[PDB]
């Protein structure tokens, strides 16, 4: 479905070979993204205005998200933010998941919104910027493309979408909205969740402190495998987190072998505690890993 | 020489009635034109001289003339 | 083979080559990228093929998603066309032949484009008429699309002109006819583009997880502790690997050879040297072998 | 900003929506490259014709360096060699760091350099080149865009370039400058500083050396302890070593593993012996950890 | 559109593009001081047509005045030309025509005056020769005088090589006849470029003191609230009325106030029933705001 063009002798200057030698330019880097992680996809950044949530409004001020297809949404260098979600007609739910969302590609055209109505949501706005050139002086205006973003919930029909989580919202005590304290989206890079941050801080002190400990101290066979199991990991589980702009799949595996380990010590627990990697559903893979890791650090 | 032309139409996208690379197109604003025009540049030694060949002067005038004739249509 | 990247200058000539040149820098920059966690970012994704007419001396291909080591993607099933069928009467002479898919190498003195002439040596790029559709509106209208000139060319063969990567074996099944070769392993580049192999590493995690279980009920016996500690530590990344088998086999093979690794620590049978070296070009040589030692290792106790 | 262009009949052709395309996507290759990678810039190819040294010049053959921003400067390829560096003014020093500058993006336009003169150095450089069609057989000259490169030294102002080391000359016991066998930029590729190799092999070695010493003596806790470590990491490690070619950060956690237990019964280190990664610095991270790894080894 | 300003040094040649870009330096500069107290700046102070001719299709300019979204003033009474006269043969077939002064865009790369050829893009400016009397002595003589090519269009058709503001709507009377929109406002830049809302804001006027004189002669917190309001406004309200000759959004602040107070008491309007100020479409501002002021002042 992707026609590479080709510039020989007399080619034809034709839209349609700008278009599909983007699409495959898009393709190709995402292969290639694909050789060492299994979910090149997910959010980079979610930060949302907390003081429309009072007036039943959900308004994004910065979305960094790559989705399934390789495209890329950048609000902070390419992309426009979406339209403000009203939460009115959702009032009745006390949990609401929202997700952003992106009309599919029509593969028989008609994915340019030219203002008027249709079955099939259009992805793709026209929008007019004056650009100034690097190479010389000039400036004039050209036709840019931005993506046609939108807020969803996720009860909503979203055939028609790509779509990924970005945020959850709860009622409170006082029956107003708010951020749900402890969500995360799919993410792309290890230092969009802040709460994740912390606790990962928590672990590495925690795993140090006992390391310190039983390295001072030094059934000594378990003492020592023990200690050395921590020796081990806390190297590159320290590298992991002092520069946290990875994405999440090498992270997991890290502390999956150090959980391994420890279960070999521990008689109060499975083998399979460990749970798998679910990128979709992060919530299901990091706190209950981490708790594992700080409780089986604690037994010692 | 070189001289600036202005172009007709902008060189623009088409599906229908595309165009061709062996047009050997430029961008829609200005072409460039190296075969239509020589510089003649002129070099005194005296006031007199450069009076008469500013505009206004008869060495202006006079130098017009002849070109009508001898160059006329063929270049500027 | 120079790379420019081309001036686009308001007003100069509009040239075929400015287009050639900053199509060929983004390929580049984009398998420059690769090479920075991969040592071998290319091989194959899949080969698929048919089989009904090769009782007849046919084999034809269905898909084909090889990525071609000067950073040259091909895939026939959404950007190029599948090659000719290859004829297997002049090979019944033998009774066992590796088939590899062969591109023309890029000349950098041109004349890479086939235009049905006579010639020394083979084309890189044909010409197709297409009627491709605009996205943006409606309207559509046939333009010229690059495909690729992919061919099947046997091993045995003169090669020097193309790229080649192993795409299947076949050999002679007991009533003289062709069949495939039942364990034929290709230079992959992901996991899921051969199922023997595959089936292999499905088995040894069972045997990994059930060979724990055994030591967990059994739980100064450093033995015992040595080796449980091992499996316990590398089924959690082992399983996950092989559960979703969409990645370079370089990160595969890594944490299999630490596995064996420690293994060897324990039998005084087997060498330390057992474990294979990893060799991209014939995975044959690195996997069933280091498999075989996992087993035979994991029994031991 | 990135304006990525909307293609549609009708629409113009112009140079600004092919200079913003380009943009885009090497953002895009960058991005990828982050999602493994810490430090995705740094020295690929730093070779320099040092025959030259005695007569105080500097003369670099073959540059390959990806630059702190994502641009990639490939001599090979795509970019000129820059001008003979004239060591003529260094005569009263004994050590110099040499690094490659590279000017930065000036957001209002101007980027290309008209030969005039002005306070801030323009980034990229018009050249007329020969360029053969791959589909036929026909050759034109067209223009093509070059990296405004140069060499700098360390000690001078470089505030308005982005810089990379490359070499480093030191005095030598003639008087004379050459290349300090002991200098490593920071690299993107291990293969790209030849010291590091060396050093890397002999540790290798020795690993192997000392394995099978122990190995052949098969109370025992510390025996079979140490046997699993360097019969765990041999395997891995190996392999890294015999293809050189990949970011460092991937050898770097392999070393620091293996030091991280030999640690845990040795006495005569300190627990955090493992030094950082510091990507713009090797030369307080591979040295220090080989040596620490060398030393445990031997005990 | 960079701005070259020119240097002058020692002794130097004299150039066209020293005056023009120095010329568009303090027209810039004028604009730039005019935004720092108004967000619009631009829009009609005054559009007059000879009616005579419109019931024989003929829309005939006689004065313009109108400032430019881009810091050009057009004023045919001072310093250009009137535009030449519509035609509204062609738009016969409907009931409703809207009429924008147009005037075309001007081309960063040269081109700008019209020689009298024919292209496709339309040209900015026209040379007229004129006697222009010397200030300081007592001659006069020829100058080349630059004038804008101002046309009337239609607003319906294509105007993309024009930057246009609206000045007039026709519609068709109950004998077939074209004639004037009894209420229609273009774009104000001045409170007296439109005799309609002049008129409604004198009513306004009116009944606001007759509503304070009688409430005032009439003497529960509500009584002072209202008549405070009426109070606190009109002595303001009264002098922008008396000398109209001011942007709209000095209005349109003191006419907010006054609406938001009254509806403090009111219980059967919406406190959201003020609208937003919208410059290019003031007829959707200032008809709905007095109508709502005049029904609150009503409601006493």
């Amino acid at each position: 479905k992707i026609y590479r063009p080709l510039w020989e002798d007399g080619a034809f200057l034709m839209p349609q070979q700008f278009q599909q030698q983007a699409a495959w330019d898009v393709h190709l880097a995402d292969s290639v993204a694909r050789m060492g992680l299994a979910h090149p996809w997910g959010v980079v950044a979610a930060e949302f205005d907390d003081s429309l949530l009072p007036l039943s409004r959900l308004n994004a001020t910065r979305l960094i998200v790559r989705f399934p297809d390789g495209t890329l949404i950048d609000t902070e260098r390419a992309d426009n933010l979406p339209p403000v979600c009203d939460l009115s007609t959702v009032s009745d739910r006390s949990l609401v998941d929202i997700v952003l969302a992106l009309p599919l590609l029509n593969a028989n055209g008609g994915n340019l919104d030219n203002g008027s109505e249709s079955e099939r949501p259009r992805r793709w706005k026209s929008e007019r910027v004056n650009v100034q050139e690097l190479a010389g002086h000039e400036q004039s205006e050209v036709a840019v493309l931005r993506h046609n973003l939108t807020l969803r919930m996720a009860h909503q029909e979203n055939a028609a979408w790509l779509t990924c989580p970005v945020t959850r919202l709860v009622r409170d005590a006082q029956g107003q909205w708010c951020r749900d304290p402890r969500f995360i989206p799919p993410l792309l890079t290890l230092s969009a969740s802040p709460s994740l941050m912390t606790e990962l801080a928590e672990l590495l002190h925690h795993l140090q402190a006992r390391r310190q400990r039983l390295m001072s101290m030094r059934a000594d066979v378990s003492l020592f495998w023990l200690l050395n199991a921590l020796n081990s990991a806390e190297p590159v589980l320290k590298e992991l987190l002092d520069m946290p702009y990875r994405h999440p799949e090498l992270l997991y595996r890290e502390l999956a072998r150090l959980a391994g380990s420890l279960l070999t010590f521990s008689l109060e627990h499975n083998v399979d505690a460990v749970p798998a990697y679910h990128h979709e559903t992060p919530e299901n893979v990091f706190p209950p890993l981490l708790s594992l890791l700080n409780r089986l650090l604690e037994a010692s | 020489d070189r001289r600036r032309i202005p172009l007709k139409t902008p060189l623009t996208m088409r599906v229908h009635h595309p165009v061709s690379l062996k047009s050997r197109p430029v961008m829609g604003d200005h072409a460039t034109d190296v075969n239509g025009q020589v510089l003649l540049q002129l070099s005194t030694q005296t006031g007199s001289e450069v009076q008469g060949w500013l505009p206004g002067g008869h060495l202006y005038s006079d130098l017009l003339a002849l070109l009508h004739v001898y160059l006329g249509s063929r270049l500027d």
